[PDB]
């Protein structure tokens, strides 16, 4: 960051600074970057787990431009409006993150069947949705949930909603937040170093699902990149104070 | 630890190690296993009478089988296996007087240290391993390998310099004795006289010169360095 | 196929990217 | 476990140990081995209990060799990926195991029917799944949970999982992990020491369940073995950094 | 029947294991 | 200093020298040359600007290509010889990080060491000689015999012991600096990259028993103890 003070060399006289009207209102301050990205993102808005499949692979990443929609391309599972939460707006403008990430994960049940949340680390890939790993027909057999891995468990009956921590399982220092293009083909070590790892949900029985994220209390955000080109047409669909 | 100048009988700088009424020499350096601890406490418990102890007879140097190897012998193949103590009692030095309290007593506790003295030329090379595998019963085919030794309990031995390799053998059994004999009147439920196995295994094939020995041999010794003995009964004879 | 995943040859490098030589991406 | 430094006679000039990495990323340290054995691992993924036999019976013992998929054999109730989790890799170095287990049991239901744990010390059999003890064709007038032993109820309407610890209630100073053979038919009293007792499940009606295993606070292993021989697969299933 | 019950005769002791005479296990 | 008795791995008394990320052992005992200074004081003078050291590049150890020698080599004859820095650069071993600086910079001071490793047989006999003289350029071909070597800073090699040797060498030349690369735009009025000659030579020739290998080998090291480079210029491809 640079202030641009260094710049301004006039030294004339000015009109007052004024008040701060900060706590006037309410003390309830939401100026701290840490404080924005630590309330939560939907992600996922009721969305299919099919028992067929491994499970639900999420990329452990913060919002950004990275999931945002545009209209015209092809449709995906994820929320449209991500790309125009303020916390989203705030990752665009820092490329590096580091620490933990918390989940908010609701199942759209009241059964006594266990979901199972599993935590994958870094291992290079970058996967959203349903997915057979290995292109296998069965998946009972040999679950992800039961391999070794980090697990958690769901019974909706008790709770239908559950909040995960997921560690920052690296071999990078940071992690970086966006690139230009999702889908270019390019060095491939370098394209998986956008994610920390996956998280993956499977069920029983065919279920839907809700999922929010949001930054940890250990969490850092760096490398600021200042604000890019953007659009707006918010003004067309509003009436003004004169009718 | 230091060599001599040559004398009227080479090199006279060897050591010794004297136990009971047995000595034994040795020309170069030795190989130790680290003194490890055996489970203690339970023998109070198992036992309500007191066990007892026979030194002179156990404590002394016994030798056991001849051990070849030849230069067809590849990496990882058993020169020599012993399941202890039943192959001390039944199979090898049968006449030891070491094996006298092994007929009246039916239970006991064991710790034992096996000595390796190897006679290959200068002119010879090659690398043996011996390694120890606490309560190995239904488990000898498995975890069995040159690695698995050199994980374990072990001592290396070069076939070209003869250095001796001493295995100090603690007991490490999921009970509180090991039974000593089998017998006709007792029950065939427990497998008795074996709380461990030894392995004699190549580590490196014996290479040897043009119109050289096409093998060495290997002598293994025995010894008990805390043999405790428990539950008196008429003697028999050994299996 | 899909236009994304290769960039044009006169505009980038080997490394599939914008060439430091190519000016015009602005 | 011998180290080897024993073996290392050389004492020449070497290059740096430098500073370990352990800390930097975490101080979630996961190298301790009680750690890993004390992480749950899924036995039996959703195994119907039937209320014509006397119960489901889970032998007490850790996940090791004992319990690894081999593919042509004859199809179990276990999970197949047991023999490759940490633990059991774990496990396959140490034959000898003492302490308690925990077992973490989800039934797959919501309703007011109580479901029965009882817990059986060391009598000398090792068995699993659903069997009729003595061979009768009724149980419910003779329940294995009301004959005397320690037993503990679920209640799915309440909650459909629980974790109960069994102790170490056997005659042997340690419990034998594994046996090069476990279908092999050798002395009786021997063949029992792998487990230190059983834990039976008991419905009223037929519901399915799944079990999780842990090892307890109060748990020690021991009898180093070392690594065995293996096998891997695991490059043929992945493309490498250079596409 | 299941072959993995009885061990053969040659390389096996009364005990039902391989025998410690039996070298070639490896 | 002192040998010790067999063990596992032999005889494990063995020394070491460690220089920057590069270490070489030795079974036996070594050889070293007088620690003799160089010309000191006229640095300042010829160069207005400070000179500069790269010891992480230049104080490692890089070894040369190997030298044969064979029972048909005589007394007097060269098994190799050296220019230095010359052949260092652009002859032997071209890809090291030794020579990184000689790229840029045109003038400087070196005091080199260089180790001499032999490995003959036990069965095996002879003695070679490794010398250095200063300032060698149009006087290579005189004073160039073992006798003048014997003279001259050196060091003995015994092929059967394989004992290690040590030359130290200073900065002895006619003029303060020495030119490190020869251009097409510079002068060919001077003589660059050679301020001494290293002089490889039987001193009693090999020999072997009946059946015996009828060769051996010596690899030699070279080291900068203190490269000073002076006179910064554009990076060149090395001769």
């Amino acid at each position: 960051m640079d202030t641009g003070a260094k710049e301004d060399e006039d030294e004339t006289a000015n009109f007052s600074d004024g008040v701060t009207a900060m706590g006037f209102q309410s003390l309830d301050t939401q100026v701290s970057i840490k404080d924005i990205l630590r309330r939560p993102v939907l992600l996922f808005n009721h969305v299919e787990l099919d028992p067929d499949y491994t499970g639900f692979f999420i990329p452990i990443m913060p919002p950004s431009r990275m999931m945002q929609y545009k209209s015209g391309d092809k449709e995906t599972s994820f929320q449209r409006l991500i790309g125009r939460t303020p916390q989203a707006a705030i990752m665009n403008l820092f490329r590096f993150w580091r620490g933990s990430l918390r989940y908010t994960i609701i199942i759209h049940s009241t059964d006594g069947h266990p979901i199972y949340v599993t935590h994958v680390p870094h291992t290079g890939n970058r996967v959203y949705g349903l997915m057979k790993v290995n292109n296998l027909h069965e998946y009972t057999k040999v679950p992800i949930f039961g391999c070794g891995l980090t697990t958690e468990m769901i019974i909706p009956s008790v709770n239908p909603s559950i909040c995960v921590e997921v560690p920052f399982d690296t071999e990078n220092n940071w992690a970086v937040t966006f690139d230009e293009d999702a889908q270019r083909n390019y060095s491939w070590r370098d394209k998986g170093d956008t994610v920390t790892g996956h998280l993956v949900v499977t069920p029983v029985v065919s279920v839907y699902m809700s999922v929010w994220v949001e930054a940890g209390d250990d969490f850092e955000v760096s490398n600021f990149y200042g604000p890019p080109s953007v659009k707006t047409n918010d003004w067309n669909y509003a009436f003004s104070d004169e009718h | 630890e230091v060599p001599s100048k040559e004398s009227i009988q080479g090199d006279a700088t060897q050591q010794s190690s004297k136990e009971e009424n047995t000595i034994i020499t040795r020309d170069q350096q030795q190989t130790v296993s680290e003194n490890i601890p055996s489970t203690v406490g339970d023998l109070v418990i198992a036992s309500s009478e007191p066990t007892q102890q026979f030194r002179s007879l156990t404590n002394r140097w016994m030798p056991i089988n001849s051990i070849r190897v030849t230069v067809n012998g590849k990496r990882n193949d058993l020169l020599a296996q012993y399941y202890i103590p039943e192959d001390f009692l039944s199979t090898h030095a049968k006449c030891a007087p070491n094996t006298i309290p092994f007929e009246t007593y039916v239970y006991g506790k064991y710790e034992l240290e096996m000595k390796f003295v190897a006679n290959g030329n200068k002119f010879q090379c090659g690398k043996v391993i011996i390694s120890v595998k606490f309560d190995s019963y239904q488990a000898d085919n498995i975890n069995t390998g040159f690695q698995a030794a050199l994980s374990r309990p072990h001592i290396m031995l070069d076939l070209s310099t003869n250095n001796e390799g001493v295995l100090k053998i603690p007991f490490r059994y999921h009970r509180a004795f090991v039974r000593n004999q089998t017998h006709k009147t007792a029950t065939a439920g427990v497998r008795p006289g074996k709380f461990a196995s030894i392995y004699v295994q190549v580590l490196s094939p014996l290479q040897t010169g043009e119109g050289g020995a096409n093998d060495m041999f290997i002598r293994p010794f025995y010894r008990y360095t805390r043999a405790e003995f428990a539950g008196m009964s008429y003697k028999v004879p050994l299996t | 196929d899909n236009p994304h995943r290769f960039l044009p040859a006169n505009v980038s490098n080997r490394w599939n990217e914008y060439s430091s030589a190519y000016l015009p991406r602005v």
